[PDB]
């Protein structure tokens, strides 16, 4: 009556992931993810110059490095005591943001889209399921093909853009502690905002549209994959230089309320985990990395983070949740037009729909529109020629962290110097908290609890599970580092 | 058409990533004309024990023609388990076993990537989980397959395409076997091909002017003075970065900040710390 059904690898989706599901009446009743890669990065940190790490860690992930920068300079400036330019934040924004650009038209059509979307008879779109369930008309399709071609275009302008002050892309030179390393010239904003605009019309006449008229062929899409509706937000793209405004705001949504966010409430659970059993539980502040990849009963190099206790997700969806932002312009013409629905602010899409599979690839489209508005504003404040950075001495003794959203969801890093060297250095990422196994009371993970309901109707063909997996665009070179 | 299997060890998908960024004429032929990459786990349409069966039927029809691309370090300590790539009907495949598995069969092994060249960031001081460049892993069990580095963390997307090119040509005009010989004589003694990796960055730096009057920039944003104080391993790294530039020539890494020497077969311990000379 059971069937067990395991997945491994999990493609078109970043690093090494197994997913092993139990099926019972045609419905997921059990899941289990395995994050199967490690490297260790919070023990390859220490004893090093502390600023090596802005560089360091980038190498945690080839997708998001610009998150894991901003982290790890927002955690130096605070241990160095720097004060970061005017003007050097608004840079940072820039770099940072347009990898958000890079990172949401990357997943929806170069990771996601072949969820629905079927490709030409040539590798590597085939050989795939026989019954994809893949159920758009001739011309939506091939909407879909010849945008995922543009894509590529435009996913390598947005990394274009990040070069332009970031130096290059993966990995950017260009974010240290006390600010960015390169001033913006009058000749390079103009670079900046030429491709920026290339990008703008992708997302408004392509992207968005096309996201929400592919949903309008999977209504039932809307209707599985809550998991826990529950979600974190913990903070990013300071708008002052006095630590409060953001564009997105932190706080924490479980239970039908709102919360403010108290980092001091993060645990990190290494039950099912292959970490030592002693190091079970700690803050991040006192985190520790020990690794157990003999441990009886563990699953995954994930550890599993909770917050007072509960299992979160992050991401787009958690973010324009908690945040409640207008809809784009398109997003209320379509939901009026294809769904029926009237609807000003992204809440109003209802709890049921927004955390849904199909709910977290529009809420990943509203949320690109919505960074579009972030960079015209920061296009229009940033300074020509205006400093950038401050120069700062390596302090003997301090601590720092830094808060920030990547693409996928909430990123901290906390690093304690000791004699001018990383003592310790902990990461918490937003795979991390999707993608991660049960803690030690035996609470699934977010991604974990959002597959139980998937259907499966046919197990020779279990195309909802990966489907699933991929509305939170794990990696999971994040998820472990 | 020869297929291509990319695999990928303890990476971060910086080298597909960069791959995806190539401006290079050439690179949508030699996706859809010249070879045939058939398994990619991060951006096929197949999954799971179905992927990995369709590599396999794959490297079955084409033994000794089909390429690897290894991308990420390979893990040795605890039984291969800090690596595992995928399962097929219960049966765990780690990097270790896959390498042992596929490498005997390739005509060739790109290692892309510092990781998977030379070890790189999951092999420096405070790691444990054994990890080895793909050379000295293939070697030490007894694999002769020919292997060529393609390093940078990440490679510039020209070098691979670039090394791509290269072996194209030498196997056209010399066949699979006399074509990698010819590839051969042009790699250094890194395993790196000398068109890209054969140049020193410090003797080619616009700013060795500066260097050579002794005019260093105390702040990274004065763009004037050399960056050596500030750190830049210019001076000990091979690659053309100061021709071709990044990112389709927007910018690169010593006009920016400081070069931190990420093709180098010592990267990063060797040259760490990244902000002091
Ligand atoms: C979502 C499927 C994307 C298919 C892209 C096909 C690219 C090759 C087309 C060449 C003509
Ligand atoms: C982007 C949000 C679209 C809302 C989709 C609603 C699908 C139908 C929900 C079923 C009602 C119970
Ligand atoms: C992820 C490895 C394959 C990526 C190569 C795609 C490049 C296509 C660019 C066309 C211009
Ligand atoms: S030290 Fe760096 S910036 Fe100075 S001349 Fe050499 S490569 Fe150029
Ligand atoms: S300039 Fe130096 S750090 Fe930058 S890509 Fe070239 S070799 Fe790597
Ligand atoms: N985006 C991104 Fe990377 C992940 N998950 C981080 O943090
Ligand atoms: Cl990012
Ligand atoms: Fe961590
Ligand atoms: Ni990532």
């Amino acid at each position: 009556g059971r069937t067990t059904i395991a997945i491994d690898p999990v493609t078109r989706i970043e690093g090494h992931l197994k997913a092993e599901v139990v099926v019972e009446n045609g419905k997921v009743v059990d899941a289990r993810l395995s994050g199967g890669m490690y490297r260790g990065f919070e023990t390859i940190l220490r004893g090093r110059d502390p600023r090596d790490a802005s560089q360091i860690v980038q190498r945690i992930c080839g997708v998001c490095p610009t998150a894991h920068s901003t982290a790890s300079v927002l955690a130096l400036d605070e241990a160095f005591g720097a004060k970061v330019p005017n003007n050097g934040r608004i840079t940072r924004n820039l770099i940072f943001g347009a990898n958000y650009l890079q990172s949401h038209i990357l997943h929806f059509y170069h990771l996601s889209a072949q969820d629905f979307v079927q490709g030409p008879d040539t590798a590597p779109f085939v050989p795939r399921f026989p019954k994809s369930d893949l159920r758009l008309s001739k011309e939506l399709n091939k909407a879909g093909v010849d945008q995922y071609i543009e894509a590529l275009e435009v996913r390598r302008i947005c990394h274009e853009m990040v070069a332009l002050f970031g130096g290059r892309m993966p990995h950017v030179q260009g974010q240290v502690v006390g600010g960015a390393t390169e001033i913006p010239t009058k000749e390079k904003l103009v670079e900046y905002a030429a491709r920026f605009k290339k990008v703008r019309d992708f997302v408004e006449q392509k992207y968005v549209p096309v996201v929400y008229t592919i949903g309008s062929k999977y209504k039932d899409m809307f209707k599985v994959g809550q998991g826990f509706k529950a979600a974190l937000c913990v903070g990013a793209f300071p708008l002052d230089n006095s630590g409060k405004k953001h564009l997105f705001m932190p706080g924490v949504y479980a239970k039908g309320k709102d919360m403010p966010f108290d980092p001091s409430k993060i645990k990190e659970y290494v039950k099912y985990s292959w970490f030592a059993e002693e190091t079970t539980g700690l803050n991040y502040k006192e985190g520790k990395t020990i690794p157990a990849p003999d441990k009886a009963g563990a699953y995954s190099f994930v550890k599993a983070p909770r917050y007072d206790g509960l299992s979160l997700e992050v991401g787009p969806l958690a973010r324009m949740w908690v945040n409640n932002p207008e809809l784009s312009p398109v997003g209320k013409k379509l939901l009026k037009d294809l769904f029926g629905i009237s609807a000003k602010k992204f809440r109003d899409l209802g709890e049921e729909a927004a955390f849904s599979l199909m709910g977290r690839h529009v809420a990943r489209a509203e949320e690109t529109y919505y960074m579009l508005g972030a960079i015209e504003g920061w296009l229009k404040e940033i300074k020509a020629g205006e400093d950038t950075v401050v120069m700062p001495a390596v302090p003997a003794s301090a601590e720092g962290t830094g808060f920030t959203e990547a693409p996928r969801g909430s990123l901290l890093h906390y690093v304690k110097v000791k004699d001018s060297k990383i003592d310790n250095y902990q990461i918490v990422s937003a795979s991390l908290w999707n993608c991660n196994p049960r803690d030690d009371m035996g609470q699934r993970g977010a991604v974990e609890e959002a597959l139980i309901g998937i259907p499966v109707d046919d197990i020779q063909n279990p195309v909802n599970v990966a489907r699933l997996i991929r509305a939170f665009d794990p990696x999971l070179g994040c998820a472990v580092h | 058409r020869p297929p291509v299997f990319w695999l990928q060890g303890q990476g971060c998908t910086g080298c597909s990533v960069t791959l995806l960024n190539s401006v290079h004429p050439s690179i949508a032929d030699v996706l859809l004309k010249v070879i045939s990459l058939e398994f990619h786990p991060t951006v096929m349409a197949w999954e799971g024990e179905h992927a990995i069966e369709h590599m396999r039927k794959v490297a079955e029809k084409f033994k000794g023609k089909f390429f690897l691309v290894i991308e990420g370090s390979v893990p040795v300590e605890a039984d291969g388990k800090y690596c595992i790539i995928g399962e097929a009907n219960h049966h765990e495949i780690s990097m270790v076993d896959a390498l042992k598995e596929f490498g005997p069969n390739a005509a060739a092994v790109l290692a892309v990537g510092t990781c998977a060249a030379y070890g790189g960031i999951p092999a420096a001081e405070g790691s444990e989980t054994g990890a080895t460049a793909v050379s000295k892993f293939l070697g030490d069990n007894g694999i002769k397959t020919p292997v060529v580095n393609i390093p940078g963390c990440p490679p510039h997307p020209d070098w691979i395409v670039g090394t791509v090119v290269l072996a194209l040509d030498a196997i056209k005009k010399n066949g699979l076997e006399g074509g990698l010989a010819e590839v051969v004589k042009v790699l250094d003694s890194d395993g790196r091909p000398t068109p890209f990796f054969g140049r020193n960055i410090h003797e080619n730096c616009p700013y060795l002017d500066k260097y050579d009057e002794g005019v260093m920039s105390a702040t990274f944003t004065d763009k004037v003075g050399c960056r050596y104080d500030l750190g830049c391993k210019g001076p000990m790294t091979m690659a053309d970065c100061f021709e071709r530039k990044w990112n389709g020539g927007v910018n690169w890494c010593v006009q920016n900040a400081v070069c931190i020497g990420c093709v180098e077969p010592d990267f990063p311990d060797g040259k760490s710390p990244f902000y002091q000379a």
